[PDB]
């Protein structure tokens, strides 16, 4: 909302390079797997340099820039939030399953959103998010007839458009709902967290009952996953062929995948390149590979979404 | 007037219990939850935290006939750290 300088974001940048001298510990021993920080905060630097380049002499248009405002505080608020998380986590950050490490990689998957993020409305480092393409003519004409030209739209005001053409029944559903689209923890949409999320939960002739079935109130969905975490969960249940997740990738915005336990005693995955992934489960299911949704055996009914 | 404004059990067994709390119109980031027997000291509570993004949570442990004291936090970052909203606390027997 405030505007941005040059002097916040250097700023910015340190604060940044604090982190990523924090997560450099050997006793940490971090992870080599996306969401991995310590390529996500240098590359998230560089694209911010690649701005800087293009707005070079243009820094008084960039800094109102609404979208680069409410980015750069977030940006600011989230990496201030990761120092202090290591300052109260303290020696527990070097245990590995001790939850302020959790924290840290759910931070982690932010700070790779917000990167995707950018590179979606800076694209070669010039603002583009006015002409922004959504990628369903159904949800595009939606986000331009409530809101034109906007990038950014506060949750609320997103809320009440939204909730008129999709009803939501409580501010419990509302706030898993918001959970889900506001990758970037900022209380605002975009036009990029809401194309991808209109890509997950197609059609958007019923949105929010997708949203609901494989998502709400599915055993199976796993939220953002790696590839190695899908199969070392369904390590538990190499006695149950048949017994199925699935999962968002944060390298892979917009798209589904799966993993199974075969009747061979391997664990394998898929991706629906083609159908909805509610297809993509009943076709499965039928075929006998989805049968046992996160080792359970209520398989929920995905018909009634056709 | 606290945040969470309404915090209540749902299910109840000797040694469990499931309560839930409204969702906000204020932003919480995190909800730090607390139990302990009343009128016990501080040293007895056993504290966990939760997503500002949801509504229940799940205690267990507890010996049964025993009074409860159970209080929410809600934390909102702000630049120095995390600071609190007013809290709710209610008393349970199982």
């Amino acid at each position: 909302p405030g505007t941005v300088d040059k002097k916040m974001v250097e700023k910015c940048w340190k604060l940044m390079d604090k982190v990523v001298r924090l997560c450099q510990n050997p006793k940490l021993a971090l992870k080599n797997s996306p969401p991995y920080i310590l390529d996500l905060l240098p590359d998230t630097y560089q694209h911010l340099r690649t701005i800087l380049s293009r707005y070079e002499g243009k820094m008084e248009t960039l800094g109102e820039n609404e979208y680069f405002r409410v980015f750069m505080e977030n940006l600011m608020k989230k990496t201030k939030q990761t120092i202090s998380l290591f300052k109260e986590g303290k020696e527990r950050m070097y245990e590995e399953n001790s939850q302020p490490r959790r924290n840290l990689t759910k931070l982690s998957l932010i700070f790779s959103h917000m990167l995707a993020e950018l590179k979606g409305i800076f694209p070669s480092g010039l603002f583009q998010g006015d002409t922004f393409r959504i990628t369903k003519a159904d949800a595009a004409e939606f986000w331009r007839k409530a809101f034109g030209e906007k990038t950014i739209v506060p949750w609320k005001s997103f809320r009440q458009a939204l909730h008129e053409v999709h009803p939501i029944s409580s501010g419990l559903e509302a706030m898993a709902l918001k959970s889900t689209i506001d990758l970037t923890c900022n209380d605002y949409i975009s036009v990029f967290e809401f194309d991808i999320f209109t890509r997950l939960f197609q059609p958007w002739s019923s949105l929010l009952r997708n949203w609901n079935s494989l998502a709400v109130t599915h055993p199976g969905y796993m939220a953002f996953l790696t590839y190695d975490e899908v199969k070392a969960r369904l390590q538990k249940f190499i006695h149950k062929p048949g017994s199925y997740i699935f999962r968002l990738s944060c390298t892979r915005l917009g798209q589904w995948a799966i993993g199974y336990v075969t009747a061979d005693g391997n664990i394998l995955q898929t991706i629906p390149h083609n159908k909805p992934l509610f297809q993509a489960l009943i076709d499965g299911f039928r075929e006998g590979f989805y049968l046992f949704p996160d080792g359970r055996n209520q398989n929920p009914d995905l018909t009634g979404l056709c | 007037s606290s945040v969470p404004t309404k915090l209540e059990v749902v299910a109840a067994t000797p040694t469990s219990l499931l309560i839930s709390w409204d969702a906000p119109a204020v932003t919480v980031d995190f909800y730090l939850i607390t139990y302990g027997e009343t009128g016990a000291a501080g040293s007895y509570f056993q504290a966990f935290e939760v997503p500002g993004s949801k509504s229940t949570a799940t205690i267990s442990g507890l010996k049964p006939g025993v009074d409860y004291t159970i209080t929410i936090y809600a934390e909102y970052y702000y630049e120095d750290g995390y600071y609190i909203y007013s809290p709710i606390s209610i008393n349970y027997r199982t």
